[PDB]
RNA sequence: GGAGGUCAACAUCAAGAACUGUGGGCCUUUGCCUAUAGAACUUAUAACGAACAUGGUUCUUGCCUUUUACCAGAAC
């Protein structure tokens, strides 16, 4: 049932993306 | 989650150099809220005033061309045009005036604001001009026939800081109500909504170049790539709030003005500080007055122009020395979030 | 088919002293050079009007309690 309660949010939205590998072209 | 802290300690970020302070250019009787530079030649500023006049500077020996007066009360913002020899200055007095570089005569007046407008930005591409303020609307104005063709609904508060992009979201604001949204102009609403800041977002910037723009808050200084809207980096922070604007130049160093008087220079790629400075107050001034209320880059990128509130302009050049010897900064310490 | 109309629509009327089309050569369509044909209306004490009003913004004044309404010059 937990794909109901919060359904919105993740936590992948916290998380910054060019944490990983700067460089990583945009 | 140790993962992404390793993920952190493989890269070792792009070193750069130091910056210190080439030129102080007192000469404004109030403060200096806004700066812009000519976008073709470089050859001179328009700094906005609390004293409500512009004072165009030259930038290669810092003297004053010619003073444009004609707001009754101080100015908020000031942009210059690309493809037009126009200036579109914007004040608290409720108005956005045009300005005809060649005469120097004021040509249209817009209007239907309902209070201050604190932010003016030119798209690149349409003729349009991008207003926002206290209103907490932000209107898109019909260059030519000064028609406020585009009203954008939108946040719950005032609106600070507000920018145009040729390609999707054509406007990206930010407000009072601790939000950044990304606007479908054409269908007139949000694209995007960013949340991630806990305060009033006071500065943006857009990076000339990798399409995206930093965002500011008191304490954390985050980025935001465009297009897909995500979260792209963080910038490393302890409490240097507030933050009053930020610049970005062309070699991907994000300069962050701060209250406290420090001048906060980042890298864009990591988030690394590499670099803190304390300004010199002025002679009678007060350990409060020390701030930054604007900043630029020129069309280069190797100088510096921070207006501050001790009615002063400094010109904050980069180090030809640097290199190896003792650069180092701060070093890429990070600690645990 | 000719004369007209106190009829209409669509063009054009302020500029390198200035328009348009075409032939040929070079660059690579633009643009430059060369050759040729036709140019109504408006212009040199400069302009479509052999006439002559008002409004907006910005400055300088003039009246002078303040705002409309104004006084007389300029720029756009
Ligand atoms: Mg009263």
């Amino acid at each position: 049932l937990t794909d109901q309660i919060a359904k919105n949010v993740k936590l992948d939205d916290f998380i910054p993306k060019r944490q990983s590998n700067f460089e990583l072209s945009v | 989650i140790v993962n992404r802290y390793e993920k952190l300690l493989s890269q070792r970020p792009e070193w750069h150099a130091p910056w210190k302070l080439s030129r102080v250019i007192n000469g404004h009787l109030g403060w200096v809220r806004c700066v812009a530079i000519d976008p073709v030649d470089n050859e001179w500023f328009i700094t906005g005033s609390n004293d409500t006049t512009m004072k165009v500077w030259d930038l290669a020996t810092g003297k004053l061309k010619t003073t444009l007066a004609g707001h009754v009360m101080t100015v908020r913002d000031v942009a210059v045009s690309d493809r037009h020899p126009y200036l579109f200055s914007v004040s608290e007095d409720k108005t956005v005036k045009c300005w005809d570089l060649e005469k120097n005569q004021i040509i249209r007046d817009y209007y239907g604001h309902l209070s201050g407008v604190r932010t003016v930005s030119i798209h690149p591409t349409l003729d349009l001009i991008a207003t926002a303020g206290r209103d907490s609307v932000i209107k898109l104005w019909d260059m030519r026939t000064r028609i406020p063709v585009i009203t954008l609904v939108g946040h719950k508060g005032p609106i600070n800081q507000v920018q145009c992009t040729p390609v999707d979201p054509q406007v990206v604001s930010s407000s009072t109500d601790a939000t950044v949204r990304l606007w479908d102009v054409v269908a007139g609403k949000t694209m995007k909504v960013l949340t991630h800041h806990k305060r009033s977002v006071r500065a943006t910037a857009l990076h000339p170049k990798e399409f995206s723009v930093a965002s500011a808050c008191t304490d954390d200084i985050r980025s935001w790539g465009l297009a897909e809207g995500s979260l792209l980096t963080n910038f490393e922070s302890e409490k240097t709030g507030i933050i009053n604007t930020l610049s970005i130049n062309q070699d991907d160093v994000l300069f962050a003005g701060g209250d406290n008087g420090v001048l906060s220079f980042y890298d864009y790629k990591s988030g690394h500080k590499y670099q803190s400075l304390a300004t010199r107050e002025m002679v009678g001034s007060l350990e409060g007055e020390r701030s930054v209320l604007c900043s630029t880059f020129d069309k280069t990128g190797l100088r510096l122009i921070t207006g501050e509130a001790d009615k002063s302009i400094k010109i904050w050049k980069q180090d030809e020395t640097a290199t190896k010897e003792s650069e180092p900064g701060l070093a890429w310490n990070p600690n645990l979030s």
